[PDB]
């Protein structure tokens, strides 16, 4: 089961100059790899068809090495359409394994996430359940870990965080704190606290609100 | 060219034999790709489709043959479509199934060519009568009907009054026997047919045994051939996925040889896959194997000779 | 040109399997060999099966050899894959793609050319269900977000837009999340400030594999 | 017919033992032979002792030689077996039956034909008392059952029914389990669902070896 | 001691066809031995003689064979009246040991068992005690483990579970987790945890409650 | 898979005269097993190799017997290089099955355990955990069972016993009660309780400690 090991977990690379990644073998595959495209909910189309040769309705910018141990991947015209999570994949040993990832994201200024927390509803208390969710908005890189508190007491297994990718325009990012409690739960309690921390947040980011306060 | 020039025939048929899956005949054996595997070298392939079934609702057993006239009108439809076929020049590809269509497409082809041989390569006889079976299993009574010694002897079970017998028992060669219940072989011995079974086949040789078979069928005149070919005559080993399984069949190897001499004699006139069904195996391996191995044996049987096969043109160029 | 035109996103309870069509078109079929891998989301991938279309040469995987089944269908150029014994790990993505026939008429190939566009497959045995929108949205904060919980739907996906969806920045729509009772769970978030309280906003459900759909108007209750 | 009425359901602390009456019928005595046989409750059977009522064969098993006693009293077709030196280990029923005499006019005889109904001993130095009942009955859920929990009785056993026995369906009546103080621990389950706020319900608990009866009304505390 | 082995511990087959069981000896017993039908709380009547020949108040379906090493209990018809534990039990060697338990039980669809979660009662915490038990109810097959935690850590000395026998009409099973600890241990503590796990959940079904909750 | 039983579980005979110990079969292995040596964590040599005959290395006095169901290995000048875990092991039936344990102990006067209890340091309490144990030591034979309690209330889930070989010199036993707690349960209680019972102990071996007391 040679594991196929990429360097580059992560990326992001603005517009412009050369995005190498890294594709490392347990063994010898010796030039009998590919290198991959996956678009998100997309076909994950070839780009380079033996470790080098650039098959078949390539652009012009996919040049990659290797032969044969640490392989290559080079990207030398950016081009931001390109923007997807990338994979080696050795071939010729069974079975045929495949790399991590090789997310493409895009780098841009660090953006600071906009942070509020929003209880159950009405709708909600009328059928029984609580799901008390905040809501994290416009920022960038991606990790930020929430925390929540039963009026100063953490919380979880309703807690749920979720992302998605970025975005075309402003390329930023995403959380919610999903999070699912009960109505009995909910009715004994009020300060509710959602504690944001992102890489632009110094300080890590609280709001609360108690209930029956809005 | 004369040979190589193939119309196929699926018939999807039962009713004969009582393992009920052998309708998913032609179909896997066409979704393995027979068609394509034979269009490589010169293989003139027109599929005519498969034939209707029609289903005789009270189809009412005789006493001891059961499900007769549906295998009888199979049987005449087939003989229909196989003097189509042979009225259109081809090698009659007619694979099922199972053996009681072996009937038509052996009458069919005497249609045409009245002076025919026929090789039964599988594990039994099937030349049970419908009075002295103990079955009553029509796919195992097409040699019966065919052969004119046995004429005023078989019953007129119904579906069958178009049955003429048209090959005579000096004319037909048992290869690869393994299995006979005592009625059919009495017929075989006093009927003074040649056969080569697996005692005979191991005493010779495989080469020996087809080189006496082509002795005895085209030693005294060239004549077309008609190989009726099961796949239970081949080792379960090989074909484990087949309605009646006996170990102790040929190899592989020498059921595409048999096929090979066949076709090296440029005098194949007919040709019968039967028994083959996906649906007793008991991994889909078995399945794989099984169908595989008919296939190639139909490729071989065409000339996709295991010497090789070619297209006349230079090939350092 | 050179595609594979998969079919298609199904799901399975343990049970019965998902033969996989995979048509294929463009290049010449039986000159190459079409393979099969799963991807799980959030993993790696696993490589699975490998037939040559040249002749039936079925060669499949580790640890599923067994569960897999991989026939060819060579007159329309299509391949398949079923499975056996199915089994809640397998939710996964199916790709199929063309290694090349590894027999002897078969070009130099090692790099799968086609790719496929997907085949969405989750073995789960939860029932099909409608979504419950769970929220609310209105305590010194200038930036006030809002969004909606999506709970106990199944299979995936729901679409979560926002005001009908011309609420559109600050609307980050999110992967759901597989239950430990099998069924899945969802949000969104949009933003606004605490400058906005005339900012009437709803999420605006739809699971469509439940044909169900919820427009959820929201609003807080009274303070002070 | 052939029959072995035995006698009787009886506790002993660590100290003298239960001669375990062991009546016969039907059958000519002293054509036969009865023997015993232990079963503590969750557990396999252990032979313990065989005579021949024909003359006097003891014929003991093995851990217990020694411990048990045997003889006959073929006056009266009954058989007796004593224990000596008795032990928490022997918390068992006794059952008796009858192997065939293994002499010399006694008919073949391998297979055990008569079997007697039993004898509840267990061996426990505890004291008789009375249970104590400690239930309630009345957070989102439709189905709500109930029950009651029975505490601290001995000896064995107690009987509880349900709106005295008229609530029936939902009514599981549960076997004890011995404590660490050697009394013994019970329960009863019932079913209502969160639709049946005026169900009265009451466990009727009734111990007859300390001849005391609770019948529990019983009612949640105050909500909101 | 020759001991009798019986190979099917357990059995758990529908109204219907063949129920061959097994017995083995460590000698050669030699068509000496028998079968029977326990009941629970009852006489465990003979079923087959000697090894063969069905005794004298038998139905009809009762066949079995031997003769003399490994034994054949035969239940051809099942009948469902015949579900108890069944034993064989060697005879012609001193001293006559038995077999290990047969228990035929009903085979139908598995399950889901029931769970939740009880405290003591103020009736109790008057009389000084604390018995926190958990409830278990309607499953199939037998087989539940459930853990115990003082609020996150757990527990035993008190902890036991006593299950019935199948049900008749819906054919379930059955378990408390029978727990008894002191009023002093209870006053210190709240949140009281519950950790089913049967072969029908898939996550261990943990029910829980907090000291004064309820 | 014939069951191969060793009759003799333990031993503890002195420096002198024979060891002879019994395994038999459930089958006939008829003159095919052998007899091995297994010291503690090394090589289990073979004594005797078909039954009898006496094996390559072997010093004078390992003769055995047997042909064909309960065989003998008699150590009749028994050497007290010797003590080690037996086994028989037949061979001529597949799988090739072995006997149970056959630990040739010391047999010397029976001595008392020395026996206290000991609680977790502050060193732990800094960390945060409990680890209450009582240490026996110095006795002779090994069986010990030490009761824990809660101040009067028994303890598992964290008690576990491990005892040593014999010892070279003085020939004694071993055994901690290892039991580990929290810190929180550590705080709330103060006389823990460690109960050894030996056979030179007519009465259980009682020693306490309250917290905060040492
Ligand atoms: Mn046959
Ligand atoms: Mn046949």
């Amino acid at each position: 089961e040679i594991v196929m090991t990429q360097s580059p977990a992560t990326l992001s690379l603005s517009p412009g100059e050369r995005a190498t990644l890294s594709c490392r073998a347990s063994q010898s595959v010796s030039s009998y790899l590919a290198w991959y495209q996956q678009k998100p909910g997309q076909a994950p189309r070839l780009l380079i068809y033996d470790a080098s040769n650039r098959a078949t309705g390539i652009p012009a910018r996919f040049s990659g090495s290797g032969s044969g141990t640490d392989f290559t991947l080079t990207i030398s015209s950016l081009e931001p359409e390109d923007f997807a999570v990338y994979y080696c994949q050795q071939h010729s040993l069974l079975p045929r394994t495949f790399g991590g990832g090789t997310k493409v994201e895009i780098k841009r200024a660090d953006a600071a996430p906009t942070v509020s927390i929003f209880p159950p509803s009405s709708e909600q208390l009328t059928s029984g359940g609580a799901s008390v969710v905040c809501f994290l908005n416009n920022f960038y890189p991606k990790d930020i870990n929430v925390k929540w508190k039963i009026d100063g007491s953490e919380r979880q297994n309703g807690v749920l965080n979720s992302w998605t990718d970025q975005d075309s325009k402003d390329s930023t990012y995403s959380m919610s704190s999903t999070l699912t409690l009960t109505k009995d739960e909910y009715e004994r309690h009020n300060s509710y606290t959602c504690e944001a921390t992102h890489k632009t947040s110094t300080s890590p980011i609280v709001k609360s609100f108690n209930r029956n306060e809005c | 060219a004369k040979s190589r020039t193939i119309g196929i025939i699926g018939a999807p048929f039962s009713k004969g034999q009582p393992r009920g899956g052998v309708e998913e005949g032609p179909t896997v054996l066409r979704k393995a790709g027979l068609l394509e595997k034979l269009k490589e070298q010169e293989c003139d392939v027109k599929d005519y489709g498969d034939l209707p079934f029609a289903d005789i609702p009270n189809d009412s057993p005789f006493q001891i043959v059961k499900n007769p006239r549906s295998v009888g009108k199979a049987s005449e439809q087939l003989a229909g479509k196989v003097a189509e076929v042979k009225k259109n020049g081809r090698i009659s590809l007619v694979l099922g199934g199972d053996h009681s269509l072996a009937i038509g497409s052996i009458s069919g082809h005497a249609r045409v060519h009245p002076d025919l041989g026929v090789i039964w390569v599988d594990a039994h006889t099937d030349i049970n009568t419908p009075l002295t079976t103990t079955s009553g299993n029509l796919h195992g009574q097409p040699v019966s009907f065919l052969l004119k010694e046995l004429k005023g002897k078989i019953p007129d079970v119904p579906g069958f009054s178009w049955v003429t017998p048209c090959i005579s028992a000096k004319d037909i060669v048992y290869i690869g026997l393994r299995d006979v219940d005592p009625g059919e072989h009495y017929i075989l011995k006093t009927l003074g047919i040649k056969y080569f079974s697996m005692t005979e086949v191991d005493r010779l040789g495989i080469g020996k045994v087809m080189e006496e078979t082509l002795s005895y069928l085209l030693g005294r005149k060239k004549r077309p051939i008609h190989l009726s070919f099961d796949v239970d005559g081949l080792d379960p080993s090989f074909t484990p996925a087949t309605g009646t399984p006996v170990v102790g069949g040929l190899t592989y190897r020498e059921g595409l040889y048999i096929t090979e001499e066949i076709y090296k004699t440029g005098l194949l006139s007919g040709l019968d896959i039967m028994e083959v069904n996906p649906s007793l195996g008991k991994t889909p391996e078995e399945v794989t194997r099984t169908v595989n191995t008919a296939v190639a044996i139909t490729l071989a049987c065409f000339g996709l000779a295991r010497e090789g096969n070619h297209k006349p043109i230079d090939y350092l160029n | 040109q050179v595609q594979l035109v998969q079919s298609g996103a199904e799901v399975k309870k343990p049970g019965a399997s998902v033969k996989v069509s995979c048509k294929a078109s463009g290049y010449t079929f039986t000159n190459y060999g079409i393979s099969w891998v799963r991807q799980a989301p959030g993993q790696g991938l696993e490589w699975m099966g490998w037939i040559s279309a040249y002749n039936g040469n079925t060669n499949y995987a580790q640890k599923l050899q067994g569960r897999v089944t991989m026939t060819t269908d060579t007159s329309t150029s299509t391949a398949y894959m079923e499975l056996r014994s199915l089994r809640s790990d397998d939710t996964a993505v199916y790709y199929c793609a063309r290694e090349g026939a590894y027999g002897y008429r078969s070009p130099y190939h090692n790099w799968f050319d086609p790719w496929g566009q997907g085949t969405l497959v989750t073995v789960s045995s939860a029932k099909t269900t409608a979504p419950s929108v769970y929220p609310l949205a209105p305590t010194t904060g200038s930036s006030v977000t809002l969004g909606c919980l999506v709970k106990g739907y199944f299979p995936e996906p729901v679409t979560l837009t926002w005001n009908s969806g011309s609420l559109s920045s600050g609307v980050h729509t999110f992967p759901a999340v597989l239950q430990s009772d099998l069924y899945t769970l969802s949000s969104s978030v949009t933003v606004t400030s605490s400058t906005w309280p005339s900012q009437s906003i709803t999420c605006n459900v739809a699971h469509p594999a439940s044909s169900t759909k919820v427009d959820k108007k929201i609003e807080p209750r009274g303070p002070t």
